[PDB]
């Protein structure tokens, strides 16, 4: 009922404009990908947390059923957080409410903001983190 | 040398130029009269756009000639 | 169901297609149209079949159809993601215009590239600078991207 | 209000009729006897509801693009 490709082009425009204070950002991984499948994401770790001021790079994949189905998310930057796999960076949909209970009105922006919101949770907030800059393989 | 530049309003200013004055010089002298940064100015004389580096005389602009100032857009 | 206008435009598009243009609604979304424009004869795109998607936003016809190429094409008014600079799609839209006229205008755009009002600035500069070469690139791209696709 | 400007420069009325017909270019239905229509300065005719939606966003007739304020 939502046409994938037109939805993604609106997310691209909004992406290029940037939103709010700039604590989350996103764009196409390849600016010639007419399928609009592979996206990058940034999140700045929020204050009063062990994540604070760190710049997290993420890969987001919007498959053919997007946005009826949620996207896949992976951290490139190493992070200790509930629901992030420690060897791959993959995000477990079950552990993120936006992804667990995905709605076709959600977006890449919403996912990224939600992850940032989850960094401030009681479970994650004081998790010991690896050194800054490091990535999985 | 004296030339008129005309905006879309119909406001016309007048400048002291020389035929060896370049487009940049003018754009700079439209700026100190109107406050318009040169990167926002697109000058046009007799249908044809007037590029920056070049000179007044190249486009055969003579005394009491009228140029047309419109906005320089990002591209459409 | 739909506004009667959309039902009428669709019946008429299906019953009387635009020549050189296949256009049919999506089985599961009558507001989404799968479109194929044949490259116009005597254009760099001749022999090409160009896939396009068209969508009627909820405000249509007060808002223009959204349209995009899904086939890569070398053309001054089409960018790398297949977005189309065409005045009736934006500021010259009128609600008296129909899908048929959007389709004809895009077809005509293929036959008549407009480098002076560019979306693809690289392509446009090449279209001005070196038209001959720009046309041969468009030919090659037709063969690369718009044949058996 | 945009709507005061519409009434100012156009002529709303009820349609008179009764195969050489007149249709509303916005909704693509025949103008039927008794329907509220609006004629613009350019002399183009529409269902009032249909064209009132457009003239909220634009000052231009959908058919010929002539601004409804135009004089001379
Ligand atoms: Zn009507
Ligand atoms: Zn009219």
């Amino acid at each position: 009922k939502v046409p994938r490709n037109f939805r993604l082009l609106e997310e691209l425009e909004e992406g290029q404009k940037g939103v709010g204070d700039g604590t989350v950002a996103w764009g196409l991984e390849d600016d010639e990908d007419m399928t609009l499948t592979r996206w990058t994401g940034m999140i700045i770790g929020p204050p009063r947390t062990n994540y604070e001021n760190r710049i997290y790079s993420l890969k987001v994949e919007c498959g053919p059923k997007y946005p009826e189905a949620p996207p896949s998310v992976r951290f490139v930057t190493k992070i200790n957080m509930n629901g992030i796999n420690n060897s791959s960076g993959m995000v477990d949909a079950r552990s993120i409410p936006v992804l667990a209970k995905w709605q076709n009105s959600y977006s890449i922006k919403v996912v990224l903001q939600e992850l940032r919101r989850l960094m401030m949770s009681k479970e994650n907030m004081k998790l010991p983190q690896p050194p800054e800059g490091q990535t999985y393989n | 040398m004296q030339i008129f530049v005309k905006t879309l309003t119909g406001k016309t200013i007048t400048l002291e130029v020389e035929p060896s004055d370049t487009i940049e010089n003018v754009k700079a002298k439209i700026q100190d009269k109107e406050g318009i940064p040169p990167d926002q100015q697109r000058l046009i004389f007799a249908g044809k756009q007037l590029e920056d580096g070049r000179t007044l005389s190249d486009y055969n602009i003579q005394k009491e000639s009228t140029l047309h100032l419109v906005l320089r857009l990002r591209g459409g | 169901g739909l506004p009667r206008r959309i039902i009428k435009e669709t019946q008429r598009l299906l019953a009387e297609p635009v020549p050189g243009i296949k256009a049919e609604p999506d089985e599961s979304n009558a507001r989404y149209f799968h479109v194929v424009i044949a490259g116009p004869q005597d254009s760099p795109f001749e022999g090409g079949t160009f896939k396009l998607e068209l969508f009627l936003p909820e405000e249509y016809p007060m808002a223009a159809p959204k349209v995009r190429f899904m086939t890569k094409i070398y053309h001054p008014n089409v960018d790398k993601l297949g977005r189309i600079k065409l005045d009736i799609l934006t500021d010259q839209w009128s609600p008296a215009l129909q899908i048929r006229t959007v389709l004809l205008s895009i077809q005509a755009l293929l036959s008549a590239p407009n480098p002076d009002d560019p979306l693809a600035n690289d392509v446009a500069e090449q279209w001005k600078t070196n038209e001959a070469q720009a046309i041969e690139t468009a030919r090659a791209w037709t063969r690369l991207y718009a044949m058996n696709n | 209000a945009v709507q005061n400007t519409i009434e100012r420069f156009t002529f709303p009325h009820k349609y008179k009729k009764d195969d050489t017909d007149e249709k509303c270019t916005i909704c693509l239905s025949m103008l039927e006897d008794g329907e509220d229509v609006r004629r613009l300065p350019c002399m183009h005719l529409f269902h009032q509801l249909c064209v009132d939606q457009w003239l909220a966003m634009s000052k231009k007739c959908p058919i010929c693009r002539v601004d409804i304020e135009t004089q001379l």
